[PDB]
RNA sequence: CCCGGCGAGGGGAGUGAAAAAGAACCUGAAACCGUGUACGUACAAGCAGUGGGAGCACGCUUAGGCGUGUGACUGCGUACC
RNA sequence: UGUAACGGGGCUAAACCAUGCACCGAAGCUGCGGCAGCGACGCUUAUGCGUUGUUGGGUAGGGGAGCGUUCUGUAAGCCUG
């Protein structure tokens, strides 16, 4: 026959939540990418996004192993002169903590429109509160 | 009611009264067949195996058409080496219909 | 100069997008003669805002 | 209704002419003439003369009915390109093309 | 005697272009191009018909491995239990079950664990 | 008997081919001769 | 006869088997140029395709499908001699 | 020129050592089907086969079998307003 394939209309998505306090960075995001990609479900279609909405909260509470807090670096380039900028894990938390989880996931996801799509699913907050309740967050932990 | 079996060495899942296109056979056009190769059977209740066939597992279909598959164009090309080649193909198939099912 | 390779027809089709004309899409009617004329410009007969001038 | 009209072997580039055509498609007749008249190009006078004929080519040859009328199908398709020389420096000549554009107009109530 | 070829050349070209219908730009119009576009298209086919069987069999697995974990077991161990339980079912039909019929697949998994115990 | 003018485009044609081949052929190294000064510098005989 | 500058060019009428035989006048291909209609396209990076693959619009039919056109998204993949 | 001497994420194990059981993964092997070449077999006996096995990437190149355009006779025949 012709094996089944999911269709956007027939898709059924869902909401989930996580508290990142005490979690290990890398080992957390991999699961977050597994969900968003749809590899945890039966109907997974690689050219479709079956992932479920996720909401992180209290990202600033996240932890890492070893000295990476004062060691691990971030790099970004401005397209100017060759000028480069770098920011430590410490700094980034004191300023834009949401970026961290919002970055590591990207590197673990496919490039192209789809990877940008499922990235739109995710929502992160450095606080313990979110205004998205109306869609409901049936709870999830890991 | 859906069940499974082997024909050309590759399994198929099927239900009663529906067509299937499978490998060429040597048979009469409209006569009949059986299969003792059933791997599994299904229904509102489930029946499967710890060993192939089942126990009395059986299937019956009725052959229809032996017609030939759709054409393919096959190529061998090598850049700069002065070698290219062309070949066609059409694959035989047999179309059947399911008469009924039994345990 | 020396184009290294030739552009498409689709390309130049885009280059000529903004080259399209814009219609005036407005006219007037003389305060007397009822003739059609541009704003601020005289009628063929010379009437401008109901006044006759040239008489040629 | 039909009663088309056409001008052929004109001296002009279909490109140029093709700008005016876009300004009138599906439009009412009278507006065009008002649009073309106060438009400024060498072609507007040219194309207008044609459009003027299609109408007059109607009422005498068919049911007329101007006040309800429309421009349905207008287009341009290039004609012959005459070959001429404009010489240049060092002794080289160059083949230059006088380009000609056929014209077609279809004016109908619908 | 002398020969004129004006005709059977059209045949060739016209044929080719037909196979080049749909391709972009000069590749669907000129012969001097399409001739190398089609000959290249074929050797993707000869290449693709091989690997599509890779694409599905790396898909079918991904379908499964989820549902297994959804039933609390991992793909690998799930299979091995069957091969110990003597079940020859292909990965094709299996995955097809997990999409439509969850019961059998669920009711099936306990088999492996049973024998694999 | 009802002929269309006379089309002399072929005249300017034959003059173009004749003009183009004449110079392009016998003009020889004039572009290069002029380039010769350039030729004596752009060369780098080493 | 009409438009048109007592032009060009054209449309009618008419001849003619046929003006898809009108002087550039048998046939009338391709590159090239345009109008028309269905689909797609303004968060999307690279020999431009193939393999898969929705959705859309059609013609069939049978009544459930078969076909044609497009082609969103995805794996792979750096032309010819 | 710009992280830049893990492919990247990221990893205190998702690193190294030892031990073991699975699993993945090639156009490899096997399974179903098909084509062709070669050899023996006994019938056959320029041939059915039965088979039985085996082979079938390929440049320079060598050998073998072939498609199709014109013209000629077969043709004052055949098709054709």
């Amino acid at each position: 026959m012709k094996t089944f394939t999911a269709k956007p209309e027939t898709v059924k998505r869902d909401w989930y939540v996580v508290d990142a306090t005490g979690k290990t960075l890398g080992r957390l995001a991999t699961e977050l990418a597994r969900r968003l990609r749809g590899k945890h479900k039966a109907e997974y279609t690689p050219h479709v996004d079956t992932g479920d909405y996720i909401i992180v909260l209290n990202a600033d509470k996240v932890a890492v192993t070893g000295n990476k807090r004062t060691d691990k670096v971030y790099y970004h380039h401005t397209g100017h002169i060759g000028g480069i900028k770098q920011a430590t894990f410490e700094e980034m938390i004191a300023r834009r903590p949401e970026r961290v989880i919002e970055i590591a996931v990207k590197g673990m996801l496919p490039k192209g429109p789809l990877g940008r799509a499922m990235f739109r699913k995710l929502k992160v907050y450095a606080g313990n509160e979110h205004n998205h309740a109306a869609q409901q967050p049936q709870v999830l932990d890991i | 009611m859906y069940a499974v079996f082997q024909s050309g060495g590759k399994q198929h899942r099927v239900s009663e009264g529906q067509t299937v296109r499978l490998e060429k056979l040597d048979i009469a056009t409209g006569e009949t067949v059986e299969f003792a190769e059933v791997l599994m059977i299904a229904n509102g209740e489930e029946v499967k195996i710890g060993v192939p066939f089942v126990d009395g597992g059986v299937i019956k279909a009725e052959v229809v058409a032996h017609g030939r598959g759709e054409k393919v164009k096959i190529v061998k090309f090598r850049r700069r080496k002065h070698y290219r080649k062309q070949q066609g193909h059409r694959q035989w198939f047999t179309d059947v219909k399911i008469t009924g099912i039994s345990a | 100069a020396v184009q290294q390779n030739k552009p498409t027809r689709s390309k130049r089709g885009m280059r000529r997008s903004h080259d399209a004309l814009t219609a005036v899409t407005s006219l007037s009617v003389d305060k007397t003669s009822g003739e059609k004329h541009l704003r601020h410009h005289i009628t063929a007969d010379g009437y401008y805002r109901g006044r006759k001038v040239i008489a040629k | 209704m039909e009663t088309i009209a056409k001008h052929r072997h004109a001296r002009s580039s279909a490109q140029k002419v093709r700008l005016v055509a876009d300004l009138i498609r599906g439009k009412k007749v009278s507006q065009a003439l008002d649009i073309l008249t106060y438009t400024n190009k060498k072609a507007a006078v040219l194309v207008k003369k044609v459009l003027e004929s299609a109408i007059a080519n109607a009422e005498h040859n068919d049911g007329a009915d101007i006040d309800d009328l429309k421009v349905t199908k207008i287009f341009v398709d290039e004609g012959p390109s005459m070959k001429r020389i404009m010489p240049r420096a060092k002794g080289r000549a160059d083949r230059i093309l006088k380009r000609t554009s056929h014209i077609t107009v279809v004016v109908s109530d619908r | 005697a002398r020969v004129k070829r004006g005709v059977i050349a059209r045949a060739r070209h016209k044929k080719i272009l037909k196979q080049a219908k749909g391709y972009y730009g000069a590749r669907s119009r000129v012969y001097r191009v399409a001739f190398q576009a089609v000959i290249k298209a074929g050797q993707y086919a000869y290449r693709d018909r091989r690997q599509r069987k890779r694409q599905f069999r790396q898909l079918w697995i991904a379908r499964i491995n989820a549902a297994a974990r959804q039933n609390g077991i991992s793909y690998s161990k799930f299979i091995n239990g069957l091969k110990k339980a003597s079940v020859e079912i292909d990965r094709k039909i299996l995955a097809d079950i997990a999409v439509f019929d969850k019961v059998a697949f669920t009711a099936l998994v306990e088999k492996a664990k049973a024998a694999l115990a | 008997m009802k002929f269309v003018k006379i089309d002399s485009s072929s005249v300017d044609m034959k003059k173009y081919k004749l003009q183009n081949n004449v110079r392009r052929s016998i003009k020889s190294s004039s572009m290069n001769y002029a380039n010769v000064a350039i030729m004596t510098d752009a060369d780098h005989d080493g």
